[PDB]
């Protein structure tokens, strides 16, 4: 419970100034889903107190606390890989041109994995557990929580030009039930940690 | 009153209210006297407040306010307000023998005086008055429902002591009752529907909302409006 | 609401409780938003994040207490506040459960509540049958 | 467990002589149900040891211990308000005549609320939680237990002329399931406390 | 020096939460000037951090610190009465209709005294020194400083409906110099004290 809004550490790091969850729109998970991604802080630059701090200051320095919750019955099955990818330089498929500004900076709506098997950058989803990650096996649990530190070589950074973390939610085992028409909502809540801003 | 809260049940209820207002004519020809069974069901503003509770224990501070008007000079008349409790005999007429009763407490007051005032004590044989009685009075099936025989205060009989005169004047007797030393038990929901009688708790509701049978609160367009 | 209409000036904190009355396996999220007096009543779920709001997963809980802060009542005499509720997710039920589920809302006053300058209630008012039986 | 028969305090009161539950007939709760009520001790005057104590003595003085249990599956929904009403003087609808002896003294079978929204006495069901009450939300619990003290201005009373308590069971959220033909039984068990009788 | 912006107590009162001067537009004082007035916090409701606190919260509670500075040469003469008037209910001249919303709520620009001799409310300018006030005699000084407490019977108040203080600047001796065409600027700086806001 942070702020007024109510509802594991990456690499063993705990980040230590305004001090709440920004619940994004629920995405709807079906059998044909490939995945979802949100780049941070691009998902939060147009929202609320953090958006007023971004659009009026010039440098940002903050960690992130992400709670992904996937609410289903006991007759649903499926596994998600909720993985946070630092510096997720996306590649484009079958072309030599780099992805544009529209292909990367999707805002609050986020994006969809085109080829989640290669994480859309020629790497592998199988080895994607080298990142900070949690699994949502609907048989077992329905939620995931990832702490994200300040991931930068630089001390402070530009929020409108660069996205340090990418939260990815990839269905490894697809959504299943008997009458294959069911949907399961996934709700993402992102709380920034230690919101340091400069250059008012 | 002098508490701190202003929502004390003493403060919420001890407040003088016109419980009875009846004129009666008086002339040289042979009702010519006032009689009223002491309850609070008669006026719905005091009734709904006392029906917030199941059991009430209070003294009753009666205040008889008497005016006279022509049908020259308003005559100074002597009145007798006599409290006949439950178990004693009531006057059938203005000149009956029951006005001379030694044991029925009378009070003799003039129109020129300040208004007469008595305190009727806690008259019940139980430890509280039953505002709501879920039972029957008599031991037969012909008993009435909701009427505790132990719950009746008494009667307040008011006449003009003076002999009959040929002059034409109407005497209006306003009775103001103010509870005292109120103890109250087991609070109840406030009544939403309008009353139909004073003998019971029957309900019909208004024609449209608010306070209708199937809609107590007046409607709005949609829940999202 | 009934006892306070016997008084003219109220002041205190209210306490809303919402109880979800669906089946055991019904799951979903609501978002209950409190709007202070004079603020804009929200229409979209995205707009209602600038005020006091909570996200209620009614799979986990079945009841939610929403403390309304101290108002001071008849100081305004535009509205005196709002509590709205938006869907966050859909309602997820199994096939044997009913696909329509209900909410019950409660309200009480808190310990700092206050009523003064007593009047008579607007709710009751006036025939009475057997009214002349007492005479 | 009281006596031989095996299966919260009103206002903070615990009543302190024969010393068991009288399980009434189960009522059947459906979608179209309005409510049920039982007046005490009228529900127990024709039953067992308490009925032999009522019909052979002249005054009664006892508290009551009520266990309402509503047994359903996890696919049923609905909420009950199990509320005990002291001195529930019933009103009749749309007439000036008071309710008769047959309309009030229903015995072991009890009655049904005609207009449960107004509690059949012109008051409100919304404010009916001012009484001792418990909720049965089938999502959450299936049982309720209400202790009832000696509720009388009088020291002892007449069991055949007056009913001090009225146990009411009112479905606030109706019974729901997918195939809307299902029933859920409600079982009421009433145990008298400190059975004092006089005038054999 | 308060905040980042750089440049006596009323009734003996010192008011004790964001913690700077809002320099209003300079008014130009000439021989034909009658006076200027600014209602507080109406002069500050559309400005800066205080304006964002007013337009997003619902109740305000703050004192004021006012510095009026009138910068002239040693060949100018004239006296100002810088007077702060609590609850300055303005009257309109030669009519029975009360002043409208436009006649009272002038914003950052403020207003001009029509009849400063009667303080525009039928009272007197001669007795206007009963208020907190300072004199700017250009012979002697060029500045004035008035502390304004929370002046309200109420504990908190409505900034968009009510103006507690009115800062008035009235030239008692008119501006004089030999070639009577000269102007002298008057600069008003208002710093709010103990900015308490409620109802975000």
């Amino acid at each position: 419970k942070l702020g007024n809004s109510a509802i594991c550490c990456a690499y063993g790091e705990w980040p230590n100034q305004p001090e709440r969850f920004y619940t994004l729109k629920s995405v709807k998970w079906e059998a044909g889903s490939t995945g979802w991604w949100w780049k941070l802080p691009d998902a939060l630059n147009n929202i609320g107190m953090f958006g007023q701090n971004v659009q009026h200051h010039y440098l940002y320095r903050s960690g992130f606390l992400i709670h992904v919750q996937c609410n289903a019955t006991r007759f649903h099955q499926g596994a998600l890989l909720v993985v946070a990818i630092p510096e997720h330089q996306r590649g484009a498929h079958n072309t030599n041109t780099s992805p544009g500004f529209d292909d990367i900076m999707k805002g609050e709506e986020g994006g969809t994995f085109n080829h989640p098997y290669v994480l859309d950058d020629g790497t592998s989803l199988a080895c994607a557990t080298i990142f900070p990650h949690q699994w949502i096996n609907l048989r077992t649990n329905n939620s995931a929580t990832i702490v994200l530190p300040w991931m930068n070589a630089a001390p402070m950074d530009f929020p409108l030009r660069h996205n340090q973390w990418t939260l990815a939610i990839i269905p490894v085992v697809p959504l299943g039930t008997r009458t294959m028409s069911s949907m399961v909502p996934i709700t993402v809540s992102i709380a920034p940690m230690c919101c340091e801003f400069n250059g008012l | 009153q002098h508490g701190v809260s202003e929502t004390l049940v003493e403060n919420f209820l001890s407040r003088a209210a016109l419980v009875s207002k009846r004129s009666f004519e008086y002339k040289d020809h042979t009702k010519n006297f006032f009689k009223w069974t002491i309850n609070t069901r008669s006026f719905v503003q005091l009734r709904r407040k006392l029906e917030l509770f199941t059991y009430l224990r209070f003294d009753a501070e009666i205040t008889i306010l008497t005016t006279v008007a022509v049908n020259m000079g308003l005559p100074n008349l002597t009145l007798q307000a006599m409290f006949v409790p439950t178990g004693a005999l009531t006057p059938e007429k203005q000149d009956s023998f029951h006005w001379q009763s030694g044991s029925n407490a009378s009070v003799f007051f003039k129109i020129s005086d300040p208004p007469a005032r008595m305190t009727i004590p806690f008259m019940c044989i139980n430890s509280a008055y039953s505002v709501f009685y879920d039972g029957f009075a008599g031991f037969e099936k012909s008993g009435l429902y909701g009427i505790n025989p132990a719950d009746t205060i008494g009667n307040l009989c008011v006449r003009i002591v003076n002999e009959h005169q040929p002059v034409g004047f109407t005497v209006t007797v306003r009775v103001y009752m103010k509870p005292k030393h109120i103890k109250a038990w087991a609070p109840r929901p406030p009544r939403t529907l309008p009353y139909m009688s004073i003998a019971n708790a029957n309900y019909k509701g208004k024609k449209r909302a608010p306070n209708a049978l199937n809609a107590i609160i007046g409607n709005r367009d949609s829940v999202k409006t | 609401g009934n006892i306070s209409r016997y008084y003219t000036h109220w002041s205190g904190s209210l306490e809303m409780t919402f109880m979800f009355c669906g089946s055991f396996m019904a799951t979903g999220k609501l978002i209950l938003c409190y709007t202070p007096p004079g603020g804009s009543c929200p229409t979209t779920r995205e707009t209602a994040m600038l005020g006091t709001h909570i996200v209620w997963d009614f799979g986990l809980q079945s009841s939610v207490t929403l403390i309304i802060p101290w108002i001071s009542g008849s100081h305004y005499r535009a509205n005196v506040g709002y509590v709205t509720c938006f869907m966050q997710t859909n309602l997820i039920v199994p096939s044997e459960s009913s696909d329509t589920c209900s909410l019950i809302g409660f309200i009480a006053a808190k310990d700092d509540f206050s009523l003064r300058l007593m009047r008579d209630s607007p709710d009751i008012g006036q025939h009475l049958h057997a009214a002349e039986a007492a005479y």
